[PDB]
DNA sequence: CTGGAGAATCCCGGTGCCGAGGCCGCTCAATTGGTCGTAGACAGCTCTAGCACCGCTTAAACGCACGTACGCGCTGTCCCCCGCGTTTTAACCGCCAAGGGGATTACTCCCTAGTCTCCAGGCACGTGTCACATATATACATCCTGT
């Protein structure tokens, strides 16, 4: 499939301006891309794993949010 | 009306090397000291003590934060200190104090031979209505440590008082031993 | 009913004691909900483990108070114990 | 010796023992006269001064070991103190 | 008659913050006081965060606390950024600065 | 006590800059460890003896300390018993 | 009545199961436990510190050293690439660390 | 009027001494061996805690051990972890 | 520094949509009232450490002196990201009409687990010591750095 490329370089510089970024490398959108699939496989496995322990076969927000929290990073606002 | 009273003492020692160093040519070490009377912790109220030298020195102007507030220097003439004490209200005005770097020793303590030349004196910090949170600091002091507190100058008389304790005692308990082992040997 | 229970008649509650005319929006009152459950749980983990550490089998407010003093920086920390002393010496009274 | 033949030596020497680096007498009493604004009259078991010494010498070393990958960012040699500041602003201690 | 909750001057709920407590597994035994403490120290963090948000909301001519100002009410303050230092507030975006180096002239 | 963060002399810390990996260091680079030390070395102490005023006990165990730095993120192997 | 059998020997393990279990037990983990959870946890457990007593006895080795030291333990930790994931936030007293030098800090 | 106090060291001495016959092991390096333990003991327990509260139950179950396993051990680490875990489930249940 | 254009911001006032709060009505759950073991607290008391001192030894910290090596600075060179206009892909509807995959929930029931006994090996703390390797010693090997 390869669709980490829908993360697109015109997205990485909105996220990068938000971040007070105002000037970004070439080789920039290749790193964040590599970056964040490493840090979404992270999370999503942690999900599928507090998912098919509870015998379930969707993905919850509140496996989200669990899986969050194991790895440190805690987000405040879907029901955990 | 409100009139609150914080006795210190504020001073220098001096130890003399016996011979002039060859490094920088000084003669003395001296520490110069501001230290409470009463046995209470400085720190509630004190932020820092700020102590200017001679501008012989690199940086004259040395700076302490903690009590007793002290500076461990060297040194080979005498001269004038002044001693900024700041209290943690800024509204408060520090406190200025002059102190004359006693390092030698009169002629007649010189000939009494006494290893430490000391000049301290006693002052009374007046704070004179003082704002709420100056005068909560000033009575909310705790004590600084559980052992004993005292002073040192005139030096050459505190250590006299000092040893008509320590040589009657010990030649009492050196004379006793003596005896007491001679005579039950010689049984 | 039941089903789902949460903070939100207490946010709202002490909202309306800061700021009377202030509101919430749905979304900010669910990170409200969510923010209380974290620090309830922090505190409550190391209270556990605080009477763990001295081998108590029960967790009282001196256990409480220990684990608010563990995590609140300082001026926080010095208001909530004083928030939570009040408010036991006051039930206590009752 | 050439500047920095004397300090690599030091590097691989101290890189592979396991004794402390910082002296005991003095570090102790830092660590009683840190307590002192906690407690009056406070006793220390002699290994929580130890352990308390393992735990400052391990994070000095990582944070000269974090601080070290700042100077290089620099093309820089020698460790400044904003490297120190980088490194632990980064770090989340003094954000 | 009385909520154990109102029977400290309180807004918060002295009685579910006791259910919570000894039923999550945490000890064995939740004193009289414990749950009373517990409570008092969370409606006193929900008293804090909330008039911080309300208020910087309503700074922004607004009179409805936003999560936009849930984050900066908690980003601005130096002891609750110290306490919600690994939180992320959804939907609160970020803190408006501009390092010097960036900025012109 | 007094003064006691000078306990920490300049080869106390070139020592330890040589173990992690740092070659050559600056002048001013000691102060700022001297403040980095201090500040990492107070939490730590202050966290302890949260745990000994809460115990009613007058000696800071290693257990306290243990625990610390448990809280820090900074898990010690050694003094555990 | 019967010779008792003890709980690490039946399943087959070195890690006291009924130790583990009994932590468990008093320990408020949570509120009724079973009867396979002391089990695997020891036995992950001990697992584990088979996994590292065997790096560092190698690291050892490499010092011609017949005792493991705590060094033969921060060096294991950190030589092997999951033990230092697992172990990442872990410091171990009196180990030391790795001498990795700079590469740009060497002698040109 | 003992004081007595429990520890590791009696049975990573039996792995030790298993899988490496010859290579001792120092009181010190045992109180590190030990702390390791009693650490990833109270890793796993409690993510079995969570895991269990998670899904409203009430016990701290060994599926529960093993998905908690899964979360906490790396990826080789967990397989090794959560196998040898599974078969000394299945020799223990089979009454040997 | 002023000019003068040309774009961006930036509050004022306006206009509907829809979330935020208003109330109502029962379900869950916190309160009340009371008996029943007991958590831990507090009053001793055994007995380790902790602390505090003092001496002798010497590593080590430290100050100084002296080059060398490395650090902010300048400038020039060249390219690679910014700004912005055009071509291309993604991505919404309307058009098309509902099955079904799966969380959500209970009611039985049998199996697992607490509770609570009485035994019996096995884990701790001694004790009895044996011996890795720390410290010491020397030549061999790099491993420099000044010529």
């Amino acid at each position: 499939r390869d669709n980490i490329q829908g993360i697109t370089k015109p997205a990485i510089r909105r996220l990068a301006r938000r971040g007070g970024v105002k000037r970004i490398s070439g080789l920039i959108y290749e790193e964040t891309r590599g970056v964040l699939k490493v840090f979404l496989e992270n999370v999503i496995r942690d999900a599928v794993t507090y998912t098919e322990h509870a015998k379930r076969k969707t993905v919850t927000a509140m496996d989200v949010v669990y899986a969050l929290k194991r790895q440190g990073r805690t987000l405040y606002g879907f029901g955990g | 009306g409100v009139t609150i009273v914080k006795p210190i003492v504020y001073g220098n020692v001096a130890r003399y090397f016996g011979k002039k160093r060859e490094e920088d040519g000084h003669t003395h070490q001296w520490t110069v000291y501001v230290k409470p009377y009463r046995n209470e912790d400085m720190s509630a109220y004190v932020k820092k003590i700020q102590f200017k030298l001679h501008e012989s020195y690199g940086n004259p102007l040395r700076v302490v934060t903690k009590p007793p507030y002290e500076i461990t220097e060297t040194g080979w003439g005498e001269f004038e200190i002044i001693i900024k004490i700041f209290f943690i209200d800024p509204n408060e005005r520090p406190v200025t104090l002059y102190h004359l770097l006693k390092l030698f020793q009169s002629d007649t303590n010189a000939m009494l031979g006494k290893k430490t030349v000391v000049s301290e004196f006693y002052d009374e910090m007046i704070f004179q209505d003082p704002t709420a949170m100056m005068q909560q600091l000033l009575t909310t002091s705790r004590q600084l440590t559980l052992g004993a507190y005292k002073h040192e100058t005139e030096f050459a008389e505190l250590e006299v008082k000092t040893r008509e304790k320590l040589e009657a005692a010990k030649k009492k308990t050196s004379f006793e031993i003596a005896e007491l082992k001679e005579r039950l040997k010689a049984s | 009913r039941s089903r789902k229970e949460s903070y939100s008649v207490y946010v709202y509650k002490v909202l309306k004691q800061v700021h009377p005319d202030t509101g919430i929006s749905s979304k900010a009152m669910g990170i409200m909900n969510s923010f209380v459950n974290d620090i309830f749980e922090r505190i409550a983990g190391e209270a556990s483990r605080l009477a763990h550490y001295n081998k108590r089998s029960t967790i009282t407010s001196r256990e409480i108070q220990t684990a608010v003093r563990l995590l609140l920086p300082g001026e926080l920390a010095k208001h909530a114990v004083s928030e939570g002393t009040k408010a036991v010496t006051k039930y206590t009274s009752s | 010796y050439r500047p920095g033949t004397v300090a690599l030596r030091e590097i691989r020497r101290y890189q592979k023992s396991t004794e402390l680096l910082i002296r005991k007498l003095p570090f102790q009493r830092l660590v009683r006269e840190i307590a002192q604004d906690f407690k009056t009259d406070l006793r220390f078991q002699s290994s929580a001064v130890m352990a308390l010494q393992e735990a400052c010498e391990a994070y000095l070393v990582g944070l000269f070991e974090d601080t070290n990958l700042c100077a290089i960012h620099a093309k820089r040699v020698t460790i400044m103190p904003k490297d120190i500041q980088l490194a632990r602003r980064i770090r989340g201690e003094r954000a | 008659a009385k909520s154990r909750s109102s029977r400290a001057g309180l807004q918060f709920p002295v009685g579910r913050v006791h259910r919570l407590l000894r039923k999550g597994n945490y000890a064995e035994r939740v004193g009289a006081g414990a749950p009373v403490y517990l409570a008092a120290v969370l409606e006193y963090l929900t008293a804090e965060i909330l008039e911080l948000a309300g208020n910087a909301a309503r700074d922004n001519k607004k009179t409805r606390i936003i999560p936009r100002h849930l984050q900066l009410a908690i980003r601005n303050d130096e002891e609750l950024n110290k306490l919600l230092g690994r939180v992320t507030i959804a939907q609160g975006g970020v803190l408006p600065n501009i390092q010097a180096v960036l900025l012109p002239k």
